């Protein structure tokens, strides 16, 4: 029993079966495209039932070349992808086709991208810190055990080094893995990334899912939910904390927006799919913290117009719980790992679930270089002889304590061999409050650069 | 002295101006989006 | 029960020639019932002569777009087959011809020797088979080339509203490449394709005259696609261009593709989907557009070693509306590119030409596009324009700045005037990194403002003339070498002496 | 054979023909309405075929009194208008009858208005100015001849009075044909230009083509192809330079938006018709002026709602060579004749043809204009007195100008009162030279207003 | 209509006639009305092409 | 609304009920959600007419009762969650006219 | 004029005259405050402010909100009362006193209050 | 209060009863911030508002 094809208008593909055999909805299924030049085996995903047999498909493949009548057959199952440790060190597209070693995984287990976010009784009860051990992010910041992180940047101010730094905590300071979900990825990026993570050596710790821009947009769609499926396998299966990379998903909405665009309905506010909120929940949720290991998320969130009422960034933002915002100004300074103090943010910086010291440190830290970003507009005009001495000294150290929030990543230790340096909590948080109260701003300036702590910023006073 | 207060609150208030406008432009921008698709559908929907 | 199997067999009877017949025709579509095997886009030949493209395939007929020529068809017409999908001609003989979007010559001079057929929709160089963009590909526009680089291999939106200078931008990055071209070298040559959506007549027969006239011509192909002809056309147009590019792409050469404009691409496909009754989107557009661009834009690459090391530079250009770079096909497009110029018609009325908004436009590729002397001699441009740009407002008032402060400006109004450039006149990337470093280093701070485009021309002829040994240097090394600095220095200063400024003061 | 009138529905009927005898696409049928108060010969252009024998037309005059089933009889050519010299000074409408001498041009020659436009191989740029005498279209939107010349406007700015003034100013002493196409202007102004030119003894070198606005939309759709064909044959057929006006020309585009919809065309952006821009690169590129034979085209284009971004005048825009675009900010502060310097362009504006005198003027007068527009935010607040001493010389200098582009027109002589005058190209570039450098800094800015010309000015400042 | 072929009645017999149109704003909607009744897909604003 | 159901139910029974809705905008988005697909035209900002009603018709129902009825009540605390602080929103306009 | 008479009229249009100007600096009151204005404008702005507060009024159905009782100003004290603001005899009191006053004699009272 | 404060945030000086409502005013803002999850019972908010 197998179906045919009776429509094709670009990528949606209606298939009539049997009546006792039309798929269910979200199964994959195999049609060919066999003239010579594209010849391939479409994989199609059910997405509507239109009664008397036919069922409507978006072609997770370009149709160009399907032939009306082409058997179509079901697999029986949704797109179902690899898991297992497997699939460390390999890039993989929406389907689960590895793409750097094509045929590999085929045999590994299999499981659906389509799968249900924790029973309500497994969701932990209470936010946990992740203690990724950088100081900007511990104290400013501080990240979500099981949460999602909004990453802003752009080229040049090292988002890559940054994304590195984090996997190789996350493989080496909790022993977890990390994918990358690269939704609408560029294929440059895409080849950039695979080439940077093989030379830094931390391929082997994350599994690389791409789903390519000139892709139609169902595997645009479904490529943060096969990265995901990964990560829950690394999760539920291997008791592995994992760090789920989705850039960008706003590509992950837009590509929503056009199959539902192209299923024909009817377009929401501002052009947006009317199940928006509902994609992006069933997308989001599934990242969470269950039976004490979590897939945290770092997920770089295109803002349309730079409007953050827009229904993308909206409907996304009700869902992330930190942001960390890269500036080039910062990065200029040479202080990676190039966060911006002030912009960033984060809803865990609370004092009732960060303790009141963190919190107390943390909002002395942005008021001075709250302070001291105010008086940067007279100090590039006037220069800085013309402040007050209160002005002056309070500009030294707010000089030195973001000068401070750079670390020696270990995404560094590929360029200059200087082991990357894990500061613990504590440590960050007492040092910072030394730095507020003046304790250190008799060293020079350059004794904060890329130091990890409080003894290798005596050790580099002393060299200096 | 009066005129280095008088321009700082003069800054603040074109500050808040230009996030009311853009406040603004951008609900014109959905709203502009949203009766453009209406408008579109409606004369697909009567084909 | 026996209802099914028979109905079974029937559709399955359902060598013999294939052959349907018109039933609707309207507005540039025509659906044809019958030809139960036709394949998505493939190439219908209805009776006059004319050509189709099955674009949508329902079961009672395939919807087909006409590629010209559409008043000839009518109902009852005989449509025939042909069993090949969309493909064009390609080989080295398109090089200094105008072709439609079939590969079919226009510009009215005889045949063209087609090497092979590429079909229109063959694969993008995957993951696998790409490499890191490290060649530069020097537009000869002191802006784009110090600022927002392009590496053979990237994706270059330049993107702004109606007469800002996008096509002479992209113009002279075509007339640049008449030097790569001379030395005979396939691993410096980069050829061009000029794809043209939308454009009038007249003004691509401009733009193959501003090419002939510079010698580009003999490196260019025009895959032409004027308002004139019907929407397929228009739609096809970077795909046959992309096409011709690919094949030289995947024979080792460099390629440099020019679409003006995507917009009218997307334009053209949207009448095209409207008209086939395909739902449409935001703006009327398909849901599939996004998807349109991509699938154009990622074929542009930068082939392995293992697949010939050839590349495919696109410069695409797109007419924003109202300088919104919001609208739904500008922001695919940025999406989809690997960086930005933006070009403004406020600079462009305020004498910044070409209009290149710095601070906005930016690359991704960056400083690993470009050579080493312009990575290391345009480095401090960018933050001293930025500089610049904000300490703009206190012009006024500069009595009351800084020392600092006011050398800032003085520098960035320097500058600024440094990244002024005539049209249709692109500088070899020696000639770049002498200009910049006249301003960079601080040799243009003595020369006035209303001069710095003058002492520039002049001086770089100057050196030209007389001390070629130092762009001779900066080309065969690509760095400026310390030695080489001295001794351009010697001759600025011996130079500034001989420089009368229009005002008539002293420039030493 | 006859057809049958089966569906009629405001200007688009549709009409069943025996399955032998389907009238090709473009076609000319001939129904008969005969209530007599509507009694007439309607014209109808097929327009679709939508099988079983039916196509669907439109409507050249009302459908009002049309009758199902009436027979409907096959011309078996498209639309033809006469052409030749005869053509020459008299008024016809979109279908070639002639209005001023009914039963006049019956027995020309023929032409079909349905033709291909000129190869590409017979396209060569034209470079040539076309010195008008106006001071802002001489100086920063200088025409060229043989080229494409456009008057965008929003409603009421002037586009007629401009084109009149056109017309008044190159016409008059052209050698050569005109053929001016009211394409859905107001009848009143054809009226006028209609009795200006028999005044002028310039109708008798003059064919008009009236579609106006009264009409359907089926002749405001074919009177522009009408007019264009008696140009076009003056460009072939007797190579004759050609002056082609046209006003306005989107009604053309405006009409067939009126009848896509009942045509079953999805509907595009801003509810204009999907084939929007391939209708006007058609119409557009028969304008074009081949190699050795000349069409000076000028173009009213209307801007709904003001919108220069609207679908219709964005595609128009990519059509011209020169573009004076006339905006309401401009006209309200009476600067007659309305136009925007800044929005207004010409491709012959490089130094290499209009020279480098003239070039340097009119982008230092842009230059002035641009910055004067900046100022205007901080002037209207902050008040002038606190601008630069540069910056208020430049502001000066900038209104200036503003005033002194203004001219009064012949065509605008019952607007103002006061007669037309014209000011030589060298004139404008020295006085406007004169502005920029300050040399009538010490006239008051209201000397500027409506003189044309240095004369002009010298006398109003004494005036004052 | 009604009020124009009133006053054309008067005009075409040689007087001199003035027309105000109170408010054409109110009946171009009742011709939305009248259109989007009888099922004519709109354009823009929602008003017939 | 089975919120507002388990409430009335002890509302009537003369039981004192406090309703607490995060967040009546989410349900606004999921009966467009709905309404599209079920292709009912859109109106302001997307939302069918019937939002406006959707929202009354839960938010009417928490009312005091009168003693005739047990004297029972049901405090209604729907929260909205504008964007901008936009209190002219639709939906938050909608809501601070219907509480 | 035919109607509510001359005077009654004549106050109105000017209350709106001085109002319609008040909304016309709006955007300059925004940026930079009365203290840039023309001395006329700035006149004009601070009975502007005086007149539109004056236009509130204790309503007696607001009784149950704030508690104060509610006041009803007969017509011809109203075009009284703003006959005497837009002549400026009250632009020395301050804008408080208008505030949800409702009168001439209530006006007195809260400006000895205040 | 709010109003008051953002006068002064800019005005060189006020009379001592504007300086007074500042006060009194900082003070009410102070005393109704709140932590969360701590509810205070009726008579509790009485005497605090006291
Ligand atoms: N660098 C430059 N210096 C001076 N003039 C320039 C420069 N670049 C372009 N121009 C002029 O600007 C005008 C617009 O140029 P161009 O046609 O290339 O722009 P475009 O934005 O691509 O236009 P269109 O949208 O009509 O295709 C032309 O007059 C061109 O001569
Ligand atoms: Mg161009």
């Amino acid at each position: 029993t197998a179906g045919r094809v009776v429509r094709i208008t670009g990528p949606v593909v209606d298939v009539e079966f049997p009546r006792g055999s039309v798929p269910e909805l979200f199964n994959a299924l195999h049609a060919e495209i066999t003239f010579g030049a594209l010849a391939k085996t479409l994989t199609l995903e059910v997405a509507q039932h239109l009664g008397d047999s036919l069922v409507r498909c978006i072609s997770m493949q370009p149709t160009d070349g399907l032939v009306r009548g082409v058997e179509v057959t079901d697999t029986g199952a949704s797109i179902s992808v690899p898991v297992g440790d497997g699939v460390k060190g390999h890039v993989f597209n929406a389907l689960g086709d590895c793409l750097d070693d094509p045929g590999y995984g085929k045999d590994f287990e299999h499981w659906s991208i389509h799968r249900k976010p924790p029973a309500f009784s497994d969701l932990e009860p209470r936010t946990e810190m992740l203690e990724t051990g950088l100081k900007v992010v511990d104290l400013l910041t501080p990240y979500v055990r099981g949460g999602k992180i909004a990453l802003f940047g752009g080229a040049g101010v090292g988002k890559t080094v940054l994304i590195q730094e984090m996997i190789n905590r996350i493989a080496r300071n909790f022993g977890g893995t990390s994918v990358f979900a690269g939704v609408g990825e560029r294929t440059r990026e895409g080849n950039d990334l695979w080439v940077e993570l093989a030379d830094a050596n931390v391929l082997k710790d994350t599994a690389l899912v791409f789903g390519q821009m000139d892709e139609p947009p169902g595997t645009r769609m479904r490529v943060a939910l096969s990265a995901l499926t990964m990560a829950e396998f690394f999760r539920d299966e291997q008791g592995q904390d994992v760090l789920l990379f989705i850039d960008n998903i706003f590509r992950f909405t837009q590509a929503g927006s056009e199959v539902s665009t192209l299923l024909g309905r009817m377009p929401s506010a501002v052009g947006y799919q009317p199940t928006l909120a509902d994609e992006m929940g069933e997308l989001q949720e599934r990242i969470t913290s269950t039976r004490g290991r979590s897939i945290t998320s770092m997920q770089a969130v295109y803002v349309p117009a730079d409007d953050y009422t827009d229904p993308a960034p909206a409907t996304t933002f009700a869902h992330l719980d930190a942001t960390t915002e890269l500036s080039r100004a910062v990065f200029s300074k040479g202080i990676f790992p190039a966060v911006d103090p002030l912009a960033s943010s984060s809803t865990i910086l609370d004092p009732a679930i960060v303790g009141d010291e963190h919190y107390r440190v943390a909002q002395e830290v942005i008021r001075i270089l709250q302070r001291y970003k105010d008086l940067q507009d007279i100090i590039a005009i006037l220069g800085i002889d013309e402040l007050s001495e209160e002005d002056k000294q309070l500009v030294n150290r707010a000089r030195r304590i973001e000068r401070f929030l750079s670390q020696n990543m270990m995404a560094a230790e590929q360029f200059t061999g200087q082991p990357g340096s894990t500061v613990p909590l504590k440590e960050t948080i007492e040092a910072f409050d030394k730095l507020t109260k003046g304790e250190f701003d008799h060293l020079p300036e350059q004794a904060f650069f890329l130091i990890g702590g409080l003894d290798d910023l005596a050790k580099k006073a002393e060299s200096l | 002295a009066s005129r280095r207060r008088a321009m700082k609150s003069a800054t603040d208030n074109a500050d808040d101006l230009i996030k009311a406008l853009t406040l603004a432009a951008n609900r014109e921008r959905q709203a502009q989006i949203t009766q453009e698709i209406s408008e579109i559908v409606g004369g697909a929907n009567a084909l | 029960a026996d209802i099914e199997g028979a109905i079974e067999d029937y559709v399955s009877s359902f060598e013999r020639e294939e052959i349907g017949t018109v039933i609707d025709a309207g507005d540039g579509i025509a659906h044809v019932e019958g030809l139960p095997s036709v394949m998505t886009q493939e190439l219908l030949e209805f009776p006059g002569g004319v050509l189709g493209v099955a674009l949508n395939l329902d079961e009672h007929s395939v919807g087909a777009v006409i590629l010209g020529e559409f008043e000839k068809i009518e109902e009852g017409q005989q449509v025939k087959r042909t069993g090949e999908v969309l493909s064009v001609p390609v080989g080295d003989a398109f090089l200094g011809r105008v072709v439609n979007p079939l590969g079919q010559p226009i510009d009215g001079q005889g045949d063209i020797a087609a090497e092979t057929r590429r079909a229109l929709e063959l694969q993008a160089p995957s993951v696998v088979q790409r490499q890191s963009v490290s060649e530069p590909l020097q537009t000869g526009i002191k802006a784009i080339d110090a600022m927002t680089p392009i590496g053979r291999g990237q994706r270059q939106l330049i993107i702004g509203d109606r007469k800002t200078g996008k096509t002479a931008v992209c113009v002279d990055t075509i007339l640049n490449q008449r030097e790569a071209w001379l030395t005979g070298d396939p691993k410096q040559q980069v050829r061009c394709v000029y794809v043209a959506i939308g454009q009038k007549g007249t003004t691509i027969a401009s733009v193959k005259r501003a090419l002939e006239e510079g010698g580009a011509m003999e490196y260019t192909t025009i895959v032409a696609a004027p308002a004139s002809d019907a929407a397929g056309f228009k739609w096809l147009a970077p795909y046959t261009g992309s096409a011709i590019g690919q094949h030289w792409m995947y024979n080792g050469k460099h390629v440099l593709i020019v679409f003006d404009d995507l917009s009218k691409q997307a334009d053209a496909y949207r009448a095209i989907s409207l008209l086939l009754r395909r739902p449409p989107g935001r703006e009327a557009f398909p849901g599939d557009v996004f998807y349109l661009h991509s699938r154009l834009l990622e074929r542009c690459a930068k082939l392995s070693d293992e697949l010939g090391g050839g590349s495919m530079t696109g410069l695409p250009i797109i007419e924003t509306k109202a300088n919104d770079i919001s609208a739904f096909i500008p922001t695919n497009v940025i999406s989809i590119t690997d960086g930005q110029c933006f070009l403004e018609s406020d600079l462009f009325n305020q004498g910044v030409r070409p209009a290149i908004n710095v601070g906005v436009s930016v690359s991704r590729v960056g400083g690993a596009a470009q050579i080493k002397a312009m990575k290391e001699v345009a480095g401090s441009l960018r933050l001293d324009l930025s500089q610049y740009r904000e300490l703009e407002a206190f012009a006024a008032f500069a009595s009351d700045l800084d020392a600092a402060s006011k050398a800032q400006l003085d520098r960035g109004a320097r500058l600024v005037e440094l990244l002024k450039q005539p049209q249709y006149s692109p500088l070899a990337v020696e000639e770049q990194v002498v200009a910049i470093f006249l301003g960079t280093q601080g040799h243009l701070d003595s020369v006035p403002v209303e001069d710095v485009q003058r002492f520039e021309s002049e001086l770089l002829e100057h050196v030209k003339a007389s001390h070629s040994d130092i762009f001779d240097g900066i080309r065969e090394t690509k760095k400026l070498s310390e030695e080489a600095e001295e001794k351009l220095v010697s001759v600025i200063n011996e130079f500034k002496k001989g420089f009368q400024a229009s005002d008539g003061s002293s420039v030493v």
